[PDB]
């Protein structure tokens, strides 16, 4: 499933996670990939400010 | 019913429109040529268009009627089998034929299906919201009298009796070759006559054996629809006559 | 129109993360935008464009 | 008012042909193939199924393929609509000519009772005629395997092989090429059905979603009605597939 | 519109956008063209006053009446085309002579009414036949249901009326039945009314001449529907001259 | 002009026919051509006899 | 009271070799209200818009969502008046063959016959076809059924199908979020789902009407526990 | 074309339109704004309430006979809203199914049953091309059994359906947007509540102003088991207080 | 018309109208406004608060069905006469 928010949001909790390590191919990698998923107009306003 | 739309009005040029529709329709295309005998009548269609994949054994364009009554058909369009609206004329006139025989105790004659053909014809007429079938019918038979006929009918409905006639892709053109055809000779020889109708169908188009069925009849005995093989032996022997004579 | 749309989109996105060559990142959200058009092609059968 | 807008497709043109027959004729055309084959043990129909989905429930044995009687069954090319009430009324009839006969009903004897229907409608009523044309196929004592074929107003023709629908003079000729007038068996016979609906179909490999054939098989002395399953039909497309894979070498 | 050969005045199934069916209309303007009928209700009876169309000079009495009797103590009034009168007249005498012999009972007017609008409305909706061409009045006294006055139009509507008017004249004639005092009121004095209302309405061109006819069923008949005496038709008749001058 | 071809098969199949009317018999330019007529649709109704 | 009746030619073929008022009838379904159905095969649930846009309709006897006989229901898209005469007449036939056999009308069976209906609409002339879509159905012989009847008298086999309004986007949708082997439990879930993708947002307990069908039979959902599942669906 | 399928049939008789929906049938709606009658219904918890003109237009038409309220039967009754002579019609039809429902089925008739049984009779006339759709639309009021007192409004298209509030009429649309307010700021509906709710209403809408005279209305109370005019004692009491309302 | 008039005798032979003459209606993309156009022009001029000048009028219809009121009743139409098929 990628027409839904919820899988935007895992994606991003990722990210923040693998910054973190200083896994930073994989933070980045992941950040892209959330804003991929998050580009479904199925997506709420809300969803979208905090992918920003 | 609730449909008694016209279809079929009069016209002041004294006609029936569907009448004349179908009588061209019959100009057009459909050889079905009949000769009458001296002991069996012969009637046969050229066209089943069998195309060397189709099946020969079981499709009739030639329906028994009677037992002692059998017609062949034609009309044509492209939609080119009225198989279909001569199947309903078929199957009214195979109870009528049994049915005047259970009551009126000799074999039913050919007289008999010419009229019931005319009021078939008209009745559809005269009733609201209907129409004429476009069919023409070579009804052949035998009488109380054991008599060999054929007759012929018109989308009108209106018969007469012929020793031979064609119809189909120019009527009088095959009828006046077939004409000089009919003499005392082939008429007295079963056998001639069942090559006089083949020998007619030749001249519009020539060969075939399977696009040529016919179907005969002797004496008040059964219908017996012949095999194409019997048809293709037929065709060859009667080429080589037409060279004989001319 | 659809494929030609997706090189397009990918420029849109080129300037939003302030690059000066169209990386892959750009590519990767450019097919799903891409593919949103597509489905609404789909749904209302009958062309986008008017 | 009333024929006025009766708009006189009931009337018979001087050509000889009906309006709406006709117009039928074309509605047999876009729709998909139906082909029936003669073969000497048995005889086979192949149908496009054009119910392909991954969620499909099969509430019925098929959506095309339809037996008739305990000894026919038939296919379709036309239209889903027409074929539905049509389908219903060839149950009754082929159902009570079995109770007064007892003996398979013939191809031809199939046709014609829904022919005069057929015609009524056509020439009269300014009723639509139906749009489908139907392969019948069966076996009766008489003739022994026999196929049928009729058209929107009942036309009949007896065919050793026919097809229509959608690219039907090309799998027609296609099939007269090879095949001219019985000369193969039941086995031989699913093989070429299914590679002329290979052809015909825009899915030049099919599956069984794809493709669904039906066998009906004198054995025993007895008429067996069959709708083939998905597995017997991935067998027969192998079979033909790999014919066609020798062809080009 | 009226020059179609397609619905409108062929059907009356259709519908304009404003909702109106204008067969049902023009059967409206067909009751219009001839002379006026009116009844008038009284706390004891109806009185009826028609003009009655001389349309030759070789008349008799009764000839081309309006003047029928659907129950014995019902009378009918029509006006408009006489063609389709007769056949509402078959109509309606039919369903109160059954009522009669099942009920027993002296036919209640708001029954027969809703019964042969009913009819007139089954046509109305109906393209397959046009509708009648006429309106009608039916009015009665009873001491079962006491003194009634209906009126059916082409449309198909039953409603009660105290006193109404049919035919060319109806919105004039209807304003002097305003001036009135009907509703209590005996019958003897109505016929005076009806006559006067009658002459002086009449030109020569709503229809060239008339032979006045009245009709009684009130206190004074004993509740039968029959025509007046030739006394009554006489002073009533020198009453609306008299008003006339 | 999606109203042009459901109406009668297409206003434009017209110029079309006869285009192609035109074009099939032509002065001696029958004989060489090198000027088509193009059409592009989507339906097989709107074809006409001679298409 | 005086007709015969008229039986008129726009009900034959045009030349294009389709008929003129199948595609029309097709149209009025596609204006209609969404509505899909999934067979769970745990279960059949069907779901629909219980609206009409003013909500001063009482609407705790009148529904969308009828039971036809025991186990067996319909749902419908499209015309309002012409379902109304097919909910009446579906009974009578369920009823029919609820007197010979004991059980009541399979799917299968009980479309044919409401099939035969849409077609005399259509093939006779003075009338026109039924504008409306049924979802069709029931649990019965051990194995829970759904069928489509589109308006024209075609019948159609599906396991999950949408319909009304973006028809097209609920198939899809379907395809996507439902898939095989889940639960009942999942097949509520995701209907509710199909008509947020099928006219999207605000959803009281007074627009949307489920019903949920099993051998226990066909039942439509008090306003109350429609509220509870709202509140779980995205 | 534009303006109307005058080219096509689709005004003429029913059949499916190139837009989908039927012009006439849309066009039958437009018929009951012709009879100028506006009906405003009100169901509450203790009478389901019509009001209704008793407006009679001289001393010539009765109003002792004349109303649109009507006696179905004794415990529902309806009011009829467009044309006039459609009205007469399908109440006579009501009221003869009405007695024969009661005799042969022997149940009680509640709303349901009437307006459900109407509404079908009323698509065959839709469907049918030589009938029209209904120039009027009925309202019905009566007590369910299960519900309580119930109003229903059943479409001249065939449709029924079940309404806490309805308005049919001329300002169809205007008054039940209007009542729609007064549903949203609720009222616990009395015997007095329900009827000042309606009459508030159609006073607002058609901005004439009622007076007891000029309206009758009809309640089918909880006690009552018949059907019965509350004429103008009851509702000048109401009409104080509405001017005092607000 | 007016220039009929003016001359010394005049015949003017409104050759065949069939819908070139239809009854007056109007459909809403154009109507039967042209047609009726010219139709009522010859009826204000001939009627009109002049009568028809020194002008004779004969009429060719195949269809009187087409017709408006106006032009059937006579004072352009005194007598009608079939020329048919024969007898």
């Amino acid at each position: 499933m990628d027409d839904k928010a919820l899988l935007v949001e895992v994606q991003l909790l990722e990210s923040k996670t693998y910054h973190a390590l200083s896994n930073l191919p994989k933070a980045r990698a992941a950040l892209t990939s959330a804003r991929t998923t998050a580009n479904a107009i199925y997506c709420p306003p809300k969803l979208q400010a905090t992918l920003d | 019913m609730s449909y008694d739309r016209a279809i079929t009005v009069f016209s002041p040029d004294g006609h029936l429109f569907q009448v004349e529709y179908a009588q061209e329709a019959v100009k057009k295309g459909s050889t079905a040529v009949g000769v009458r005998g001296r002991d069996i009548v012969v009637l046969g269609v050229e066209k089943k268009s069998v195309a060397k994949l189709q099946d020969e054994r079981t499709v009739r364009k030639i329906c028994a009627l009677d037992d002692n009554v059998c017609m062949a058909f034609a009309v044509v369009a492209s939609v080119s089998g009225l198989t279909a609206d001569a199947r309903i004329v078929i199957n009214r006139a195979r109870v009528e034929c049994q049915s005047h025989r259970l009551t009126v105790g000799d074999p039913v004659t050919v007289e008999y299906i010419t009229r019931y053909i005319a009021s078939l014809k008209q009745r559809y007429t005269q009733s609201n919201g209907r129409r004429p079938f476009g069919i023409s019918a070579l009804i052949v038979g035998f009488d109380f009298d054991g008599t060999p006929r054929l007759y012929q009918t018109d989308p009108s409905g209106t018969y007469h009796a012929w020793k031979a006639n064609a119809i189909g892709r120019g009527a009088k053109s095959v009828r006046e070759f077939l004409e000089k055809n009919y003499t005392d000779d082939a008429i007295e020889t079963d056998d001639l006559t069942i090559k006089l109708v083949i020998k007619a169908l030749l001249e519009v188009v020539q060969s075939g054996g399977k696009n040529i069925e016919l179907a005969v009849m002797r004496r008040d005995q059964p219908l017996k629809i012949l095999s194409p093989e019997e048809i293709e032996k037929y065709v060859a022997e009667i080429e080589k006559e037409k060279e004989e004579n001319e | 129109a659809e494929v030609k749309g997706v090189c397009t989109e990918a420029g849109m996105y080129a300037l939003r993360e302030r690059r000066v060559h169209v990386t892959q990142e750009d590519f990767e959200m450019a097919v799903a935008k891409v593919m949103q058009k597509d489905s609404e092609k789909n749904m209302s059968i009958k062309k986008l464009w008017k | 008012m009333s024929r006025r807008y009766d708009s006189r497709t009931t009337i018979f043109s001087p050509e000889g042909r009906l309006y709406q027959v006709e117009y039928a004729m074309e509605a047999i055309g876009h729709a998909g193939t139906c082909l029936g084959i003669l073969a000497n043990d048995g005889v086979l129909l192949a149908a496009e199924r054009r119910n392909i989905h991954k969620l499909l429930d099969e509430v019925f044995f098929s959506e095309k393929i339809y037996k008739l009687n305990e000894d026919m069954a038939c296919s379709v090319a036309g239209i889903t609509s027409d074929a539905n009430v049509l389908t219903n009324e060839l149950r009754l009839i082929a159902q009570r000519y079995l109770l007064q006969y007892q003996e398979p009903i013939p191809c031809e004897q199939l046709v014609t009772a829904l022919c005069d229907i057929k015609q009524a409608y056509t020439q009269f009523g300014g009723k639509r005629p139906f749009g489908v044309s139907l392969l019948y196929i069966g076996w009766d004592k008489h003739y022994g395997f026999q196929l049928y074929q009729s058209d929107p107003s009942g036309n009949y023709g007896g065919w050793k092989a026919t097809c229509i629908g959608n690219n039907s003079a090309a799998a027609v000729s296609m099939l007269k090429q090879d095949y001219k007038e019985g000369e193969m068996t039941l086995k031989s016979a699913l093989a070429l059905a299914v590679k002329v609906l290979n052809k015909t179909m825009d899915v030049s490999k099919l599956s069984a979603e794809k493709v669904e054939i039906a066998t009906l098989t004198r054995e025993n002395g007895k008429t067996v009605i069959r709708v083939l399953k998905q597995k017997e039909v991935e067998q027969l497309i192998k079979k033909h597939e790999e014919e066609e894979a020798k062809a080009e070498r | 519109m009226s020059s179609i050969g397609t619905g409108y005045d062929l059907s009356a199934s259709t519908f304009s956008p404003d909702g109106r069916v204008f067969q049902v209309e023009y059967a409206m303007k067909a009751v219009e063209n001839s002379s006026t009928a009116i009844g008038i209700r009284c706390k004891d009876g109806v009185v009826f006053g028609v003009e009655k169309l001389v349309l030759s000079k070789l008349y008799e009495e009764g000839s081309n009446k309006r003047l029928f009797n659907v129950d014995r103590h019902v009378g009918m009034a029509v006006a408009g085309l006489l063609a389709d009168a007769r056949s509402l007249a078959d109509i309606a005498r039919e369903e109160a002579s059954n009522f009669r012999s099942n009920f027993g009972y002296n036919i209640p007017l708001k029954h027969l009414a809703d019964r042969v609008a009913m009819y007139v409305h089954a046509y109305t909706l109906y393209s397959a036949v046009r509708p009648f061409g006429c309106s009608f009045m039916l009015g009665s006294y009873s001491v079962n249901d006491g003194a009634q006055l209906y009126m059916i139009d082409p449309s198909g509507v039953s409603y009660g009326y105290w006193g109404c008017a049919i035919g060319k004249a109806r919105q004039a004639a209807k304003t002097e039945i305003e001036k009135l005092q009907m509703k209590e009121m005996t019958c003897r004095d109505v016929v005076k009314e009806v006559a006067k209302i009658i002459y002086i309405v009449h030109d020569e061109v709503k229809d060239k001449a008339f032979e006045l006819e009245l009709s009684w069923v009130g206190e004074l008949t004993k509740g039968r529907h029959e025509i007046v005496p030739k006394d009554v038709r006489e002073e009533a008749e020198k009453y609306a001259k008299e008003s006339l001058k | 002009g999606s109203s042009r071809l459901e109406g009668g098969s297409g206003g434009d199949s017209e110029v079309q026919r006869t285009m192609l009317e035109l074009l099939n018999q032509l002065d001696g330019f029958e004989a060489t051509k090198n000027i088509k007529v193009i059409m592009a649709t989507n339906r097989i109704d709107i074809l006409d006899s001679a298409l | 009271m005086a007709e015969r009746g008229y039986s008129f030619s726009l009900t034959t073929f045009s030349p294009s070799g389709k008929l003129v008022q199948i595609e029309y009838a097709l149209a009025a379904v596609a204006g209609g209200a969404p509505s899909v159905g999934i067979k769970a095969a745990n279960g059949v649930v069907l779901a629909t818009e219980k609206k009409q846009k003013s909500i001063l309709y009482d609407e705790r006897s009148v529904h969308k969502v009828e039971p036809i006989t025991k186990h067996i229901g319909l749902v419908y898209s499209g015309m309002g008046p012409d379902y109304r005469v097919l909910v009446h007449r579906a009974r009578k036939l369920a009823q029919q063959y609820y007197l010979v056999y004991q059980e009541p009308i399979p799917t299968a069976q009980l479309v044919q016959r409401v099939a035969s209906v849409m077609q005399e609409y259509t093939q006779s002339g003075g009338v026109r076809p039924f504008g409306v879509s049924l979802l069709i159905c029931g649990w019965n012989e051990g194995r829970p059924y759904l069928f489509q009847s589109d308006p024209s008298g075609a019948y159609f086999a599906w396991k999950a199908t949408a319909m009304g309004k973006n028809y097209v986007n609920g198939k899809t949708f379907l395809e996507k979020r439902y898939n095989e082997d889940l639960e009942l439990e999942d097949a509520i879930h995701t209907a509710i789902l199909t008509l947020k993708e099928s006219f999207e947002g605000q959803m009281t307990e007074d627009n949307i009407e489920v019903g949920i069908c099993n051998e226990a039979g066909f039942r439509r959902l008090t306003p109350t526990e429609v509220r509870d599942y709202l509140a779980a669906i995205a | 074309m534009s303006r109307g399928s005058s080219a096509g049939f689709d005004r003429h008789i029913t059949i499916f339109s190139p837009e989908g929906r039927l012009y006439q049938v849309e066009y039958a709606f437009k018929a009951i704004n012709q009879g100028g009658l506006t009906s405003v219904a009100v169901r509450g918890k203790d009478c389901a309430v019509i009001v209704t003109q008793k407006k009679v237009p001289d001393k010539l038409l009765d109003s002792s006979t004349v109303t649109h309220l009507f006696k179905i039967t004794e415990n529902i009754g309806c009011v009829m809203t467009g044309m006039t002579a459609d009205s007469r019609s399908q109440v006579q039809r009501a009221r003869y199914e009405a007695a024969n429902w009661k005799y042969k089925y022997g149940y009680e008739i509640p709303v349901d049953m009437l307006c459900k049984r109407i509404a079908d009779i009323s698509q065959v006339y839709t469907q049918n091309a030589e009938m029209r759709p209904l120039g009027c639309c009925m309202i019905l009021i009566g007590i369910d059994e299960e519900q309580g007192p119930q109003v229903y409004k059943c479409d001249p298209a065939g449709y029924y359906c079940g309404f806490k509030a309805t308005a049919a009429g001329v300002k169809q649309t205007e008054s039940t947007s209007f009542l729609e307010k007064k549903v949203k700021k609720k009222f616990d509906w009395t015997f007095e509540q329900t009827v000042e709710t309606a009459i508030t209403c159609l006073s607002t809408v058609l901005s004439i102003d009622f007076k007891p005279s000029e309206i009758e209305v009809g309640v089918v109370t909880v006690e009552n088991p018949k059907f019965r005019i509350l004429t103008e004692a009851e509702i000048d009491a109401h009409l104080v207080a509405l001017a005092e309302r607000d | 018309f007016e220039m009929a008039r003016t001359k010394k005798a005049c015949l003017i032979f409104f050759d065949e109208i069939d819908a070139i003459g239809g009854a007056r209606f109007d459909d809403g993309a154009g109507g039967d406004n042209e047609v009726q156009r010219t139709m009522l022009e010859l009826i204000n001029q001939l009627d009109g608060f002049d009568p028809r000048g020194n002008i004779k009028v004969l009429m060719a219809t195949n269809r009187p069905d087409t017709l408006d009121p106006a032009l059937m009743r006579p004072g352009r139409l005194d007598r009608k006469i079939e020329f048919s098929l024969p007898d």
